[PDB]
């Protein structure tokens, strides 16, 4: 039977010390949050490399298929260029 | 300070720089940790380093490290004393001491009040105790650091004192907010500009200016909290004056204080940076284990032999028992000590390298305050080398007398074999690829006679500011490819390594050499590159190829490692990297709110005037001969490109250093003077646009013209690099005595300057606009150009010596050819046009030059990293034994994770194709269409509806009459001749939904006939 929503509020990290607190709700997809991502940081999806419990999060699957809970923490990483 | 230390300087500040260089750092310990601490410390610019060690050369020390020679173990030569002259020639500012004095439990401590920091490795923990007693409660505290290797586990440890002061705990700079609203209420809230989210986290404080109207704000200090990503609370602002427009409102950075304890108090209670988070206890499990370790070799006087069963249940034992006096009596991991008492013995030399970048950063956060220091334990481990080995037989770790024990005691002789065994293709031989040079060297990679090769290529020669990060190179080496003695030097340290150097880039244009079988040939690609392109271009031929791609990078303390593996991963080019940051042609050209603005200012003016329209210039008049001609030509109708802007240039030609000079007062009235009126003129400072609100809105700010005066430095310096280039450009003779103060007050004292005359010239305003493509010429343009054109035939000044100027290079790094100082003085110049803060000429020359900050700690760091990654390739691993790094030293902070799972594409029918498929369909002489069509249903389970060669359509029913292709010879139907034996053919395949576009699949290659 379909359940209760559940909604939650999830951290996003950077690797630079700053925080973005999110509103979601269990069943967003990775999609959707790149998305709201966007809304807050002007950062195109495409750019988006999302790490969560030393697994790298993926498009078409929702915050439930990977167990992402209330008060859980993202980070957001990027590749350098140097050598 | 100096040219040697540019890319750091951008890293560390020059506050920072002067700390070091008053520091004396004392590091005990020669083994390999210790050298890979002591190299980084001194290309970092430490000022004094001693380096202290009681040991002898012994054999197995050439197996880990890269300075000692077969000569220093024949002779016994002391470990610290044997490598110093090699790590004092790696920059003659430092001061490098060795020390051989013997450090036991009876060693009075007070030598150490020298040193501002004290790095232990190789010590007994009860003297690391006693030392570190001693330093932590010294007058100043002394920072303590403790870090060590066994087998393929580490240990490093902090302990600056009971109170450090960080004075900047991010490395990021405060960002700038424009405000677009404040409210009279307790609290007031501000509200910032639309589509600009000020990212900013409630607690932080900032300072604010440029507010009009509510005046109390500016010059104050609000901490806010936020309400919205547009808006946030300040303090109370009810009594103030109403809030009118424009503001900006800046973060303020605060020090911080750590606090830390000793190393006996946090051996019981750890503080441990998570560096995995699917494994959030695993640092405390290799807490315990490492500490029994401790209590081992005390009670034994001898660490773990291989294989002794005994040895490890007392290991465990001693683990057990640690775990019971632990708060959360957390479980034993057996798994990680087996692995410790396995291979205790043995030192893992590429995560030396990773722990000692680490480390090293960790001093120089020691003695400069910058960066929040790692607080306190960090427990990087290679266990994921071991796992998939599962409990092999100890005969294989065994010594056998050569320089490889030390590591084939940590993974076996089986996978040390097979890196002797390797071809891998290293690309780019900078200060990555150094460091990646030397830890393959380390490995024995290509050193088996029968198979094994290291491919290095770099198109550069070595300069000077390369010597900071690439620790193979030594000023005797500049003007020599960076290959070549990137080479040279790895053979020193190995001398069985097989290494061929060239010197190629890798790009579209050499894809011949490194072509389809050159990558067949290698096991691995590595990348160490200084760009985006690079990256994706190799990441495409590895793709091809079915090769993996190890990539690495780092910015500043920031740093990232990438693992590409056939079938098991998507590649580097599944992802997109930010781009360029793109500065709208408005605000380039006439509206710049940043510093950043000006500059790229300056550097485009820079091009235009001294590169791209000299270059115009010569092109044309090679194209057209003679002025005479281009004069009868433009008589008879015809119109030539760029040909108005030649003649002006023409026209205006400065014949002596004199008009040099006028010129470039000319050009200073015209950028710093007239641009500001005639934006003044199109928009006054009060015009309003039809909402009723001013036009000069926050980004915008108006421009105020600049009054020229010889007696501004600033002003002199413009006039100067402006005038020896024009005169570069024209090629004009001139004399430093030419350039003084006096000699150019001379030569302006009667030249009258033109007075300002507007124009109704359109300025766009668009911050979407890119560019007004090209304004159609003007009857009076072509008027004026035939008279130009005819004034300078009728006074001879149309000679081939007119026709001709030289075109300069940018080169940011020669201090003398005023390149930078033209663009300092022209950005800054304005900058004060538009009241932006100006720069200094360093960080002009960053920002001009798009430098990329580095420094030798996390280059070192990422390509330890690499390199264990490159052990996991070479055995065949499976995907979870692979990890992606992601860090910033400033935080600390390091993520690693399993890197991408290799995506499915689904055809049709359950069919799906990942990114690495390649089908093939084998045909003989008489295989026609519908044989290849039938075969790659028959095979693959889905018949063919579209077959493409690159651009030619073989096959596509819905085109007229290709039904009659399916009963053609595959031979005359594709027409081979480049390559005999194959094509390669593009299928695509019908939809699930009738009227879709066909959904491609993966590429097919056919072969003409069975060879
Ligand atoms: O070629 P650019 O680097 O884009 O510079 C041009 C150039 O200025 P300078 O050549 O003196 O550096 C034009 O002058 P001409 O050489 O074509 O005579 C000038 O045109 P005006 O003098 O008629 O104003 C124009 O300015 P603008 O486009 O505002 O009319 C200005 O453009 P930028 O300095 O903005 O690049
Ligand atoms: O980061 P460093 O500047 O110390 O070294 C970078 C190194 O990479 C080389 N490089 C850039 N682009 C390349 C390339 N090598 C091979 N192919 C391509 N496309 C550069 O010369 C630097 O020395």
């Amino acid at each position: 039977m379909h359940h209760h929503h559940h909604h939650m509020q999830i951290f996003v990290r950077t690797l630079t010390g700053r925080t973005i607190t999110l509103e979601v709700e269990s069943s967003d997809t990775i999609d959707n949050v790149r998305a709201r991502i966007q809304d807050r940081e002007g950062i195109p999806p495409d750019q988006q490399r999302l790490i969560f419990a030393g697994r790298q999060l993926e498009d078409g699957r929702t915050l439930a298929d990977y167990n992402i809970q209330r008060e859980s923490t993202l980070h957001l990483v990027l590749r350098l260029r140097g050598g | 300070d100096d040219a040697l230390y540019s890319r750091q300087r951008y890293v560390l500040g020059d506050t920072a720089m002067q700390k070091m260089a008053k520091s004396h750092v004392f590091l005990s310990g020669m083994g390999g940790l210790g050298l890979e601490i002591a190299k980084n410390l001194v290309l970092a610019g430490i000022k004094a380093v001693t380096i202290h060690d009681t040991e002898k050369c012994q054999a197995w020390d050439l197996g880990t490290n890269f300075f000692l020679s077969e000569d220093d173990v024949v002779n016994k030569r002391n470990r610290a004393e044997a490598v110093l002259k090699h790590i004092a020639e790696l920059n003659p500012y430092v001061h490098v001491t060795s020390s051989s004095v013997p450090f036991n439990e009876t060693t009075d401590l007070s030598f150490l009040d020298k040193y501002q920091c004290v790095v232990l490795t190789e010590m007994k923990l009860p003297l690391q105790k006693k030392i570190n007693d001693f330093c932590r409660s010294q007058c100043p505290p002394i920072k303590f650091i403790s870090a060590d290797v066994h087998g393929i586990w580490s240990r490093l440890f902090c302990d600056f004192g009971d109170e450090f002061e960080v004075l900047d705990t991010t490395g990021e700079e405060p960002k700038e907010i424009f405000i677009s609203n404040i409210t009279q209420a307790n609290p007031g809230i501000v509200t910032c500009l639309e589509n600009h989210p000020h990212k900013l986290e409630t607690g932080q404080f900032l300072t604010f200016r440029e507010i009009n109207g509510m005046t109390g704000l500016n010059g104050s200090i609000q901490q806010i909290t936020v309400i919205s990503p547009f808006s946030f609370s300040i303090g109370d602002t009810t009594e103030l004056e109403p809030y009118l427009h424009g503001g900006i409102a800046v973060q303020v950075k605060t020090p911080k204080t750590v606090f830390f304890e000793s190393l006996e108090r946090q051996l019981k209670h750890p503080k441990c940076l998570i560096v995995d988070f699917s494994n959030p206890e695993a640092p405390l499990e290799i807490h315990t284990a490492m500490l029994a370790l401790d209590q081992f070799q005390e009670k034994y006087s001898r660490k773990p032999n291989v294989g002794c069963q005994q040895d490890s249940e007392e290991l465990l034992k001693l683990a057990t028992s640690i775990s019971e006096t632990l708060e959360e009596k957390p479980d034993v991991n057996a798994d990680i000590v087996h692995w410790l008492s396995w291979t205790a013995q043995g030192f893992l030399s590429p995560l030396a390298a990773a722990v000692g970048g680490v480390a090293s950063q960790e001093v120089l956060k020691a003695v400069t305050g910058k960066f929040s220091p790692l607080c306190q334990w960090l427990y990087l481990e290679a266990a994921d080398i071991v796992e998939s080995l599962g409990k092999p037989e100890c005969e294989e770790f065994l010594p056998r007398g050569d320089r490889y024990d030390a590591l084939r005691a940590c993974i076996g002789d089986t996978l040390c074999q097979k890196l002797q065994n390797l071809n891998i293709f290293l690309v780019g031989c900078g200060a990555i690829g150094c460091e990646m040079l030397k830890n393959f060297a380390l490995l024995g990679v290509g050193t088996s006679k029968e198979k094994g090769m290291i491919t290095v290529t770099d198109p550069d020669l070595i300069e000077k500011s390369n010597l900071n990060r690439q620790f193979l190179f030594r000023p005797h080496h500049i003007q020599k490819p960076k290959s070549y003695t990137a080479a040279d030097a790895t053979l020193k340290i190995n001398s069985q390594i097989k290494i061929d150097a060239h010197l190629n880039k890798v790009c579209p244009t050499t894809e011949t050499i490194y072509n389809d079988e050159f990558y067949t040939k290698q096991d691995v690609i590595i990348t160490a590159l200084d760009n985006v392109e690079a990256r994706r271009y190799v990441d495409s031929r590895c793709l091809a190829n079915l090769r993996p791609l190890l990539d690495s990078g780092t910015m500043g303390t920031k740093g990232h490692t990438e693992v590409i593996v056939p079938h098991l991963t998507e590649s580097y080019n599944s992802h997109r990297d930010p781009p360029e940051e793109e500065i709208p042609f408005a605000t380039l050209k006439s509206f710049p709110a940043a510093i950043e603005h000006t500059i790229q200012w300056a550097r485009d003016k820079f091009e235009s005037s001294f590169s791209h329209k000299p270059s115009l210039f010569n092109k044309f008049w090679q194209t057209y001969s003679s002025a005479e001609e281009v004069l009868q030509k433009i008589q008879s109708g015809h119109s030539l490109e760029g040909c108005f802007q030649v003649i002006k240039l023409l026209s205006r030609r400065p014949r002596n250093w004199s008009q040099c000079v006028e010129l470039a007062r000319l050009k200073f009235e015209k950028y710093f003077n007239h641009k500001a009126l005639q934006l003044l003129h199109c928009f006054p400072l009060d015009i309003r646009l039809k909402d009723g609100s001013l036009f000069w809105q926050s980004p915008k700010r108006p421009p105020s013209p600049i009054k020229f005066d010889l007696n501004e430095p600033l002003h002199l310096s413009f006039l100067q690099n402006a005038a020896k280039l024009y005169a570069t450009v024209y090629c004009i003779p001139f004399a430093e005595e030419d350039l003084s103060a006096d000699a150019l007050l001379n030569i302006l004292s009667e030249v009258k300057i033109q007075e300002f005359k507007p124009s109704n010239k359109v300025v766009q305003t668009d911050e979407t606009a890119r560019k007004p493509d090209h304004v159609p010429i003007s009857s009076e343009d072509e008027r004026n150009a035939i008279f130009q054109l005819e004034k300078a035939i009728l006074s001879n000044e149309a000679t081939k010596s007119d026709l001709q100027m030289a075109v300069l290079s940018f080169e940011k790094d020669d201090d003398h050819n005023g390149h930078i100082d033209f663009i300092t003085a022209a950005s800054n110049l304005r900058a004060k046009m538009y009241s932006i803060e100006p720069a200094d000429r360093f960080k002009t020359k960053r920002i001009a030059g798009k430098i990329i900050p580095a420094i030798a700690t996390t280059t070192a760091t990422v390509s330890g990293l690499v390199a264990l990654e490159m052990i996991k390739v070479t055995g065949g691993y499976p995907f979870e034994a692979y990890k992606n790094c992601f860090l910033n030293l400033a935080i600390p902070i390091v993520v690693f994770t399993e890197t991408t799972e290799v995506r499915k594409t689904k055809i049709r029918n359950g069919i799906s194709f990942t990114i690495w498929d390649r089908w093939t369909v084998h045909g003989k002489e008489d295989f026609t269409l519908l044989d290849f069509i039938n075969a790659v249903k028959e095979k693959y389970g889905i018949e063919p509806t579209m077959v493409v060669q690159g651009v030619k359509m073989l096959y596509v029913p819905v085109m007229p009459g290709h039904a009659k292709r399916l009963k053609l010879t595959m031979h005359k139907l594709v027409k081979p001749t480049t390559e005999k034996k194959y094509v390669d053919l593009t299928v695509s395949f019908a939809p699930d939904i009738d009227g879709d576009e066909d959904l491609p699949g993966p590429p097919v290659r056919y072969y003409f006939s069975h060879d």
